[PDB]
């Protein structure tokens, strides 16, 4: 374990340094905004998630040039049916880095954008020039105070601030949720709906994947924390859409913890029966988490997840280090043993001193989370 | 579209604040007691208390303090509501007419800000120069105490200390100095500041920042000639004055944290302290300079929320958990008790004697104050039954003429590897007791029990002790299948400090017959049994995010029939005919319908707005009432005659209202002896000991009563000049909407109490015709 | 040989055009 988790977050494969922007454009909640949509973006973006893009078509480059001077914000639709271009929800994206290159006589533009706000689609219009616009309504972030705020006795208000971690959590539950005896429910029930307890349980699951401490790497704000956790969870498009619909951070965290405990297997999306890997093999190779969005030479985005071992996969071609997302590793195309559908790539270290010597990178669009034994798919809260 | 009527049948009895002073006159000694939305004034006499006036405000009393500006004949009162409505009041008596006047009123709510974790704090300067408020972390609001400031304009001052635990004003300080205890990454510290009005800012405090106990919770302002301040925590009691520092660590208080206090001697020689366990201690300061401190335990009273000294050794114990008390000290003897129904956690309507006039049985109190209350009509008649342990649920059995109650006592871990109870409770003094068939230090452990009590004597007939690390959650009493025996059904969950979500649970069926409780049937489930209901001879139960229906077999067992895996956690469960309503803690509501023909469930409609739900109930086959966060009540409606499938599968929030109370239980029935204008009857219990009744109305009656509401608001004097429309508005930290589909019963009933000239002004579209209408309405509770 | 026909989506190297045209249909599903 000596690669460097900060290498992929920078997206070094894109080349020379880009012109960065730092001004944050954030619209009011429930406000109606008309924002353009990128055509070849089939990814479902999450707020706070980094998204790299390489555009080739002159229309895309022209739209980017027009946005660089304006608010630098575009929309990313959550295509439920990609064939008919149907989208009920989506996420805004703000360009934070850009660089134009006129290599080989064609206008190439490299852009790094970040998620910002969720939204509900009101109307979709397509202009005469091919590019499409969207009349959208900003979805509000429903922030809720502590469940005890409405029952808390005035005399015990001063005992709400707090200075063996297991012993500390027991004391925390007995003190913060003391007034729970005044309601129809006990303390342990409210503990399931407390942001801090949920964040700590998620932290315990995250430490299992990476040895980076939560003092700096993880944000303290439950809203930003929930969005960061969701952004690196390997789920199918339908479950991602459902999770995005959630307005409260508490429900988002509850759903995330439930998914992390339920879906222990990860099978092929096309096969549905071919098991590829388990959550035991998942580990974080990047600062964002185990899964992150990466762009390829042809502008296709892959929400790739890094795992230790993978099975039922055949390798196509020979290892290459060209446009590699993980510097110092060579990729080899990986296909499913049964359906022959592309699942990801096998990364092999170029040098012997590197550790781990080999790992797997699987694309989210080709995976399916599976619950063991026999049951259907459901996501609580 | 809904049209409902909400009235208060019992005023809130829970005491959240109390103060002493000279409010009515400089000679009379006044004691003011706040009970959420009500305020009561009493004159401290040699015999006891003399009631003078009881007023009803349009706000939840959050801060209540008395003070005397220089030049004033008597003390003035200051009240700040939960909705940030501040008002200064004066007492005026002109012979026999007693009215409370409003000197100044206004709202201090900022458009932006994060409400503090330690709640709203309100303090007044000793010389009465300004009012200091802490509403948002990092912002200290100052309200100048001027005669011209009738609008109560205020200004904010920036604070670098964000997590401030407590703050008070200092005595004997030439400048208005504030002393506060806060926390930072380095620990908890005490710090002082000088509030400057000319600069509208802060100046260097009189003393430096001293490090204190990591559990410092309370601050006490010491008056002259001592001055300075006292800091109370879990294990230490310190005194700071600048150069003078005293610190004592009495082991007598380590058992529990001190939460409330009051001054006994105006000079600052004696103070009273109250802990979480109901123990009352006395702090004594020895003397020009402070020689030493001393703490002596006086005795045990009700678990206090606030305290106050009256005179001649008489003390008032304002309790929120148990009955309020008036005691005598021989430095403790109980002199008088005042019934407190709060907190009500569950209740039931029973026809005990008359079989026509309903009676209510409620689970009130908590810990040693735990008790049962029996309420009926004659003024209401109340009967108290102490338990000395926390009651949870309740049920009635007519066949066996007995009640079943879930209870929980606290025991402490023994050194020998066992447990010991603190005091005698109902489960330990049971005439007959038992234990379940077992499977699988100083810390406190909750021991759950099921008590069977007689309906006449109220004796603890039986007490069944559940398994270790098990929590009883639900309780029903009904006949199932073709069995004529009536059983007590209980739902449990295995709680472990290592498992956040429970993965085990039981559903047990017991029979009470011939004075013996026997374990009839037992069914294991892989989750928590949050709630259960009788559904047309079958037993409906909720297990985590699933809803399961059980059938009672001929072999006297339970067999699963169908399952429904819900998108949310099934906490609340209600039924009517073949309709079932499921609800979670974050207002996510779902409707199901058991298809008799198909033998399964069907999702009918849903509405997922995230807000802390507290309780739910079915009004009729189309309307559904629920109580949620910020003391609000909402009503949803389905549309069976909707043209689109999208319209029928959605619930419309057709009713919104701000009750000002935290509801915990709903029941069907009424307390009055059964062309009525009211259809339906739903009783509800809260945390502050308030009981209310909600019913449905017709369109015409709703329109007339709403017009009457607007006309009444124009004539009725509001306590603190607060608009009734704003007080009854659905309020949350993000959105504040006005009331719709509701009629305030208290305001409608208040029409009979006003003078006749004002009655004529209201009905100026006939005063006696409206009196008859209001009388018919009052006859429902 | 040298595999000059490549997949724009994943980067699969192929010696013939027929091999590539079939592989691109696998991504369509
Ligand atoms: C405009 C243009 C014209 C021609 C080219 N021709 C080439 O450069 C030759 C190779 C090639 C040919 C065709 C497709 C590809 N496709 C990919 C290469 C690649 O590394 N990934 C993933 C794999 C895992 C990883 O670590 N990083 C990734 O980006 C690809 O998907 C490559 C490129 C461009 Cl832009
Ligand atoms: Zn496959
Ligand atoms: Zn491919």
């Amino acid at each position: 374990i000596n690669f460097d988790t900060s290498l992929p977050t920078s997206h070094t494969y894109l080349g020379a340094d880009m012109e960065e922007f730092h001004g944050r454009t954030l619209h009011d909640d429930d406000s109606c905004q008309v924002i353009p949509v990128l055509p070849q973006v089939m990814m479902i973006l999450i707020p706070g998630q980094t998204l790299p893009l390489q555009l080739f078509h002159p229309q895309e480059v022209s739209m980017v040039r027009n946005l660089i001077q304006k608010d630098r914000t575009f929309a990313v639709l959550a295509y439920s049916n990609v064939q008919e271009r149907e989208a009920q929800f989506g996420t805004t994206a703000e360009i934070y880095a850009y660089r134009e290159e006129q290599d080989f006589g064609i206008e190439i533009v490299k852009v790094k954008a970040i998620g910002r706000q969720r939204f509900k689609v009101l109307e979709l219009r397509t202009q005469s020039d091919g590019i499409q616009q969207a009349k959208v309504q900003i979805l509000p972030e429903c922030v809720l105070p502590s469940t005890m705020s409405a029952v808390q006795l005035e005399s015990l208000n001063k005992c709400q601030i707090f200075p063996c971690s297991y012993k500390w959590w027991q004391k925390y539950q007995k003190r913060k949720f003391h007034c729970a005896n005044l309601t129809s429910w006990p303390r342990w029930l409210y503990s399931l709906y407390d942001a801090e307890t949920l964040m700590d349980r998620i932290k315990k699951q995250l430490r299992e994947w990476d040895e980076n401490l939560k003092d700096d790497s993880l944000p303290s704000n439950p809203i930003d924390f929930s969005y960061r956790v969701a952004a690196c969870l390997p789920i199918d498009d339908v479950l991602r859409i459902q999770l995005l619909k959630i307005g409260s951070a508490i429900q988002r965290l509850r759903c995330e913890l439930d998914i992390m405990n339920k879906c222990t297997s990860l099978c092929c999306k096309q096969c549905q029966e071919t098991e590829i890997t388990t959550k035991n093999e998942i580990f974080s190779l990047s600062l964002c988490g185990p899964m992150a969005a990466y762009v390829n030479p042809h502008g296709y985005v892959h929400e790739t997840l890094t795992v230790y071992k993978a099975c039922n996969l055949n390798l196509i071609g020979r290892p290459s280090t060209e446009h590699s997302w993980f510097p110092g590793y060579a990729w080899t195309v990986a296909q499913c043993k049964i359906c022959a559908s592309h699942i990801g790539w096998k990364f092999t270290a170029t040098k012997k001193d590197m550790s781990p010597q080999k790992f797997w990178g699987l694309t989210r669009s080709a995976l399916l989370p599976t619950i063991p034994d026999t049951e259907d798919e459901i996501s609580p809260d | 579209m809904s049209y409902n009527y909400v009235v208060t049948a019992q005023k809130p009895t829970a005491v959240n604040g109390c103060v002493t002073g000279h409010f009515t006159s400089a000679e009379d000694l006044n004691l003011l007691i706040a009970k959420n939305t009500r305020l009561e004034i009493y004159v401290v006499t040699a015999e006891g208390l003399r009631p003078v006036k009881e007023v009803g405000m349009y706000g939840k009393i959050a801060v209540m303090e008395l003070f005397r500006p220089k030049g004033e004949s008597k003390d003035l009162l200051f009240i700040l509501t939960a909705k940030y409505n501040a008002c200064i009041l004066e007492y005026k008596q002109s012979g026999e007419s007693i009215d409370i006047i409003t000197r100044a009123h206004g709202n201090v709510q900022d458009r932006i800000g994060r409400p503090s974790e330690t709640g709203i704090i309100g303090i007044i300067d000793p010389e009465c120069r300004m009012i200091g408020l802490r509403l948002y972390d990092g912002l200290f609001k100052v309200i100048p105490l001027d005669r011209d400031n009738k609008e109560l304009k205020a200004f904010n001052i920036r604070l670098e200390e964000l997590h401030v635990i407590d703050v008070k004003f200092l005595y004997g300080c030439q400048a208005p100095t504030i002393c506060f205890v806060y926390q930072d990454p380095q620990g908890r510290h005490v710090k002082t500041y000088e509030v400057s009005l000319r600069e509208k800012e802060f100046n260097k405090g009189p003393w430096k920042q001293e490090n204190v106990e990591a559990e410092a919770s309370m601050v006490i302002a010491v008056p002259e000639p001592f001055g300075g301040a006292i800091i109370i925590g879990q294990e230490s009691i310190t005194y700071h004055n600048g150069d003078k520092y005293l610190a004592i660590a009495p082991p007598i208080i380590k058992q529990s944290t001190i939460v409330c206090h009051n001054r006994v001697d105006p000079n600052g020689s004696r103070y009273l302290l109250g802990d979480m366990e109901g123990r009352l201690f006395m702090l004594l300061l020895e003397k020009v300079t402070l020689k030493d401190l001393r703490v002596e335990l006086l005795g045990e009273t009700s678990i206090a929320e606030c305290l106050t000294y009256l005179d001649n050794g008489v003390v008032f114990v304002g309790s929120r958990l148990g009955d309020s008390q008036l005691v005598k000290l021989n430095v403790v003897v109980a002199m008088e008790t005042f019934t407190n129904l709060g907190p009500i956690v569950d209740m039931c309507v029973v026809d005990l004697e008359r079989q026509g006039q309903g009676q209510l049985v409620t689970c009130s109190g908590a810990f040693k104050e735990g008790s049962l209350r029996i309420i009926r009509n004659g003024k209401l008649h109340i009967r108290t039954v102490p338990l000395y342990e926390s009651p949870r649920k309740i049920c009635y059995q007519e066949v066996s003429q007995c009640f079943g109650v879930l209870s929980s006592r606290i025991e402490v871990q023994d050194t020998s590897g066992g447990t010991t109870a603190l005091r005698p409770s109902a489960s330990t003094q049971a005439l007959s007791s038992s234990v379940s068939s077992s499977k699988l230090f100083g810390e406190e452990v909750e021991v759950h029990n099921l008590l069977i009590i007689d309906q006449h004597t109220f004796e603890v007939l039986h007490a069944h002790q559940f398994l270790q690390n098990e929590y009883a959650l639900s309780l029903v009493s009904c006949k199932l299948g073709k069995d004529p025996n009536t059983y007590f059904i209980v739902g449990t969950a295995m709680v472990y400090p290592e498992e956040a979500e429970p993965k085990q649970g039981r559903i047990v069926v017991f029979q009470y017959s011939d004075g013996k409780l026997q374990t009839v049937a037992e069914k294991e489930v892989k989750g928590a049994v949050y709630s259960m209901v009788e559904f047309n001879g079958k037993l409906l139960a909720s297990i985590n995010s699933t809803v399961r229906l059980y059938e009672w077999t001929t072999e006297k067992e339970l067999r699963t029939e169908c399952n429904h895996y819900n998108n949310i956690m099934a906490l609340y469960l209600k039924t009517k005919g073949d309709f079932i309503l499921v609800g979670d803690l974050m207002r996510s509501v779902l409707l199901l319908a058991y298809k008799p023909m198909e033998g399964n469930f069907e999702e009918i409609a849903r509405d997922f707005n995230p807000n802390w739900m507290s309780a739910v109930e079915i009004l009729d086959d189309d309307n559904f009432l629920g109580a949620e966060n910020a003391f609000n009540l909402f009503v949803c409606q389905k549309d069976s005659a909707a043209t689109t499938d999208e319209e029928r599968q959605h619930l419309q929030e057709v009713g919104l209202f701000h009750l000002g109370e935290f509801v915990n239980v709903f029941c069907h029935g009424s307390l009055v002896m059964q062309s009525t204008p009211t259809q339906g009857s739903v009783l509800f219990g809260t945390v502050n000991g308030m009981i209310g009744l909600v019913t449905s109305l017709s369109e015409s009656w709703y329109n007339l009563l709403l017009d009457m509401q607007n006309r009444l608001n124009k004539v009725i004097k509001s306590v603190g000049k607060i608009e009734h429309s704003f007080w009854r508005s659905f309020h949350t930290e993000r959105k504040t909407e006005p009331a719709t589909g509701f009629i305030d019963g208290d305001l409608i009933e208040s029409f009979l109490d006003i003078s006749r000239p004002k009655m004529q002004e209201v009905v100026a579209n006939t005063a006696d015709d409206l009196i008859k209408v209001v009388e018919e309405l009052t006859r429902i509770h | 040989g040298e595999r000059p026909f490549h997949c724009n989506q994943c980067g699969a190297s192929f010696t013939q055009k027929g091999n590539l045209l079939r592989h691109i249909k696998l991504h369509s599903g």
